[PDB]
């Protein structure tokens, strides 16, 4: 209405505003964030590390990397290999594969990673192995 | 009185729902983003507080990490996924309800449909479950079909196959009625059975206020979280309860006064919030261990416990998920039509008492019989069915009668 | 200052109440008023199966009912005096009160 | 020994006793009387701490709302009030000292 | 204020805690005989009176 210039949301905090000249009515979000994961195997067995960035999706995150993002410990994205969407967020750093083993480094929605020359790959976790008894 | 007993001359079966949480939602909170946000001054302040965010970091992933044993000692129970064949014929007794349905998409039983459709930024995130939704049905399925095509047996070693009118002839024996009483009702009982599960169903549909248990488990979160986002915008005696104001107001020598009233309120309900996240995990896990107690005590065997797995004489049980939670549907057994008797605690006989071997003595008004415990079926004296073990000078209450060969 | 105290919804003469009835069910009826109707069974015939429930057959009470009664009168005579000699017999809901 | 037994030929009734705590005193506060009292000053310096009071009757209401159904939990067992014969002989024991 | 009532929660916990036990003593020693060895009493259970 002609008298509001701020805004607020369902908590007190300031989601909108009316420029002096130009008076039209912007929005405002803030810039993305989220925690950061490293998936390793032990020191001993191998030397390798994948990157999981929480609840953001890859294009996102591709983009900042292209042009500015905290944390400049960046990894390489060789090709689709290495970029994959999980629930929880882009995983950067794993190939994901087709078959079914058992969980070994829990990861998100179901999603297990391990180290299987030797890469790091993430999959669908098995809940054992099939059966029917002949009623 | 003292010579009159009652002897019940017709069953019942029943089953009633049970329902129990088993896991809450898994939160991680950044400090800095919280207290502080993107100010510098406010982090080179917080810094002099010594280690106050790495203990409230390690109290909630521990916390989180916890959430996730909770589920893998209820439904993990078994080593195998076990399935059911394609003919769905069980001696009359019907299982479509419970029972996964391939037609729609996600492979879940009507009843667990039914169940799913009743319940309903400063660095607050939630973390996902490790475990969808879809596995846990599928744990469910396979025990399921593991206590109908085998018994008990597949909880103590190879699963084994039996059909099930023999299975449920097992579990009658072992409350203490034969066998027989079964498979001259085998048609009835069945019957009795279909119905009691339709029932249920509809005990889902009129009354909304039966899952509050799992409501709750919801409701108390989201407060919990409100309250927390809420507190961002309480001065504590400051003059403005936005960072970048200050900051832009007044000297930095002269805003740390402000600053830390701030820093110590925001420490303030932190502290609280955590608190009151371990003790509502300490309850949640006092829960899950009975949870996954029942499983095993209901599910894959017959339990002796009175009032444990339902009220009555107990048969069996099925698990079905749910959110947040588990519900058990336990089937008993309830004797009615109850018929009045007199009865004696022997038989004198050639000057010998005589005992039954398992039984009462009941007399009808002139004849004599001995009958099991929990359903009136009488049977004429024989000393295949005695033991004399004594004289008749001594006991009380004997009745003398005879006792044919 | 701005304390209060609140009283249960149940009062002492209801819990009473609940506490007879539970007693009277398990004299009249032994363990069957636990699972449906309550039916009813002479006391002794009761004990009888109590002893049918351990492994020692039914003859051993009838040849000793008159005796063992007496031992159980004994044992209830004593209970009331076991609850004046020890001090901490109720020091545990002594201490809910104190503390 | 590798061939020799021993069994009893006589026994012995027994009562002991067993006291648990159930449920504990309920009680509520008001915060603006126990902190500041009746003055009208202190309690607008109080109102700028936003919500830390509505929390603590929370809690407090939750806890008295719990100590009632730990008693409807023991005590509710049964819905039928069954009431204790008039004449009371069952074969030789007293229940006098707890009827 | 904050003392106290982290107190009576604590305390709280611990009542029901043992106030579970209850409710299943009177179930499995009053409702019926028991098997659980010591659960009961020490010996052979019989029978219980609450
Ligand atoms: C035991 O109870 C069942 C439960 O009702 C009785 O079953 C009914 O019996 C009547 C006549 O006997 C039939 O008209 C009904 O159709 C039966 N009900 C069902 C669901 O089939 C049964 O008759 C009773 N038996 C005895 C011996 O009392
Ligand atoms: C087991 O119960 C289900 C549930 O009623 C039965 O399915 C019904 O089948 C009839 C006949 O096709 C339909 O008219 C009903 O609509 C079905 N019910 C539902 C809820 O879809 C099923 O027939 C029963 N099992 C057997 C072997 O008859
Ligand atoms: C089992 O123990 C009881 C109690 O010690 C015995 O009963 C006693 O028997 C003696 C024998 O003369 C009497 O003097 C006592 O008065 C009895 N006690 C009571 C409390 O009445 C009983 O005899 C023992 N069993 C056997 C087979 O000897
Ligand atoms: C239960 O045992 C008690 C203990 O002897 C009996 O109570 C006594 O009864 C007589 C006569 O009735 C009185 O002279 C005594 O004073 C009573 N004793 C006490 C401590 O009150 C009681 O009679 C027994 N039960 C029955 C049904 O007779
Ligand atoms: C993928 O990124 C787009 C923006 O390019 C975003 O709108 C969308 O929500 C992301 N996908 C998911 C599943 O969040
Ligand atoms: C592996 O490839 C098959 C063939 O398309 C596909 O059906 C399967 O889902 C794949 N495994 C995955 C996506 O985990
Ligand atoms: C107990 O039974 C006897 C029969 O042996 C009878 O004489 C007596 O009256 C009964 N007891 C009562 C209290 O009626
Ligand atoms: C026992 O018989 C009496 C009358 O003889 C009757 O009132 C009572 O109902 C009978 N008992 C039962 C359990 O029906
Ligand atoms: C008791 O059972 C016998 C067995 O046939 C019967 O002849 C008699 O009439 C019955 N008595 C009564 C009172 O019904
Ligand atoms: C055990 O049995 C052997 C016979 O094989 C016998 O020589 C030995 O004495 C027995 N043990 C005892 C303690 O008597």
């Amino acid at each position: 209405l002609p008298f509001q210039q701020f805004g607020r949301d369902i908590v007190d905090t300031t989601d909108a505003v009316r420029d002096p000249q130009t008076l039209e009515i912007l929005d405002i979000t803030p810039c993305s964030f989220g925690g950061v994961s490293v998936i390793t195997p032990g020191t001993n067995t191998s030397n390798q590390v994948a990157v999981l960035y929480q609840g953001v999706n890859c294009t996102e995150v591709s983009v900042a990397i292209h042009a500015d993002q905290l944390t400049p410990t960046w990894r390489v994205y060789s090709t689709g290999s290495n970029v994959f969407q999980t629930r929880a967020g882009c995983l950067i750093g794993a190939e994901y594969v087709n078959n079914s083993y058992e969980c070994d480094i829990p990861i998100g929605a179901g999603i297990c990673a391990s180290y299987q020359s030797q890469s790091i790959i993430a999959y669908t976790m098995s809940l054992g192995a099939e059966n029917s008894v002949a009623y | 009185s003292n010579n009159s007993i009652a002897i019940p001359t017709n069953f019942t079966i029943s089953v009633t729902t049970e329902i129990l949480p088993v896991s809450m939602t898994k939160t991680s909170v950044d400090c800095t983003m919280y207290i502080c946000g993107d100010s510098t001054e406010c982090s080179n302040l917080l810094l002099q507080y010594g280690s106050f965010c790495t203990q409230l970091k390690r109290a909630l992933t521990g916390i989180a990490v916890e959430q996730d044993k909770n589920t893998q000692e209820v439904f993990a129970q078994v080593k195998q996924i076990y399935k059911t064949p394609p003919i769905k014929y069980f001696g009359g007794f019907n299982f479509s309800q419970i029972l996964p349905d391939p037609s729609k998409p996600s492979k879940r039983s009507p009843i667990e449909d039914l169940l799913f459709n009743k319940v309903t930024f400063n660095g607050l995130t939630v973390l996902p479950p490790l475990l969808t939704d879809e596995m846990i049905a599928q744990y469910t399925s396979a025990l399921l079909a593991g206590t109908i095509t085998s018994g008990w047996t597949f909880g103590a070693g190879p699963a084994l196959q039996i059909p099930f009118p023999m299975q449920m002839a097992y579990r009658f024996n072992g409350i203490g009625v034969t066998q027989n009483v079964l498979y001259e009702n085998q048609k009835l009982i069945a019957n009795q059975f279909n119905s009691a599960i339709g029932k249920i169903q509809d005990s889902l549909f009129s009354t909304p206020s039966a899952l509050g248990k799992l409501q709750d488990v919801v409701n108390h979160n989201a407060q919990a979280l409100n309250t927390l986002v809420k507190q961002l915008s309480s001065k504590f005696g400051a003059i403005s309860s936005v960072l970048n104001d200050i900051l832009s107001r007044l000297d930095p020598p002269e805003a740390e006064v402000q600053i830390d009233r701030l820093i110590t309120g925001r420490l303030q309900s932190l502290q609280t919030y955590v608190t009151q996240q371990l003790i509502r995990a300490a309850e949640i896990r006092a829960s899950a261990n009975l949870a996954a107690t029942k499983m095993s005590e209901c599910v894959l065997g017959q339990s002796k416990r009175v009032d444990f797995c339902g009220k009555g004489y107990h048969l069996m049980s099925f698990p079905q998920s749910a959110p947040h939670g588990v519900v058990f549907l336990h089937v008993t057994y309830v004797p009615a039509q109850e018929k009045n008797f007199t009865t004696a605690p022997a038989i004198c006989h050639d000057g010998k008492a005589h005992f039954p071997r398992e039984g009462v003595f009941v007399s009808n008004g002139t004849h004599w019989f001995v009958t099991q415990r929990n359903f009136y079926e009488p049977q004429i004296i024989t000393t295949d069915n005695t033991f004399v073990s004594g004289n008749c000078d001594v006991v009380i209450g004997i009745v003398n009668n005879t006792v044919y060969d």
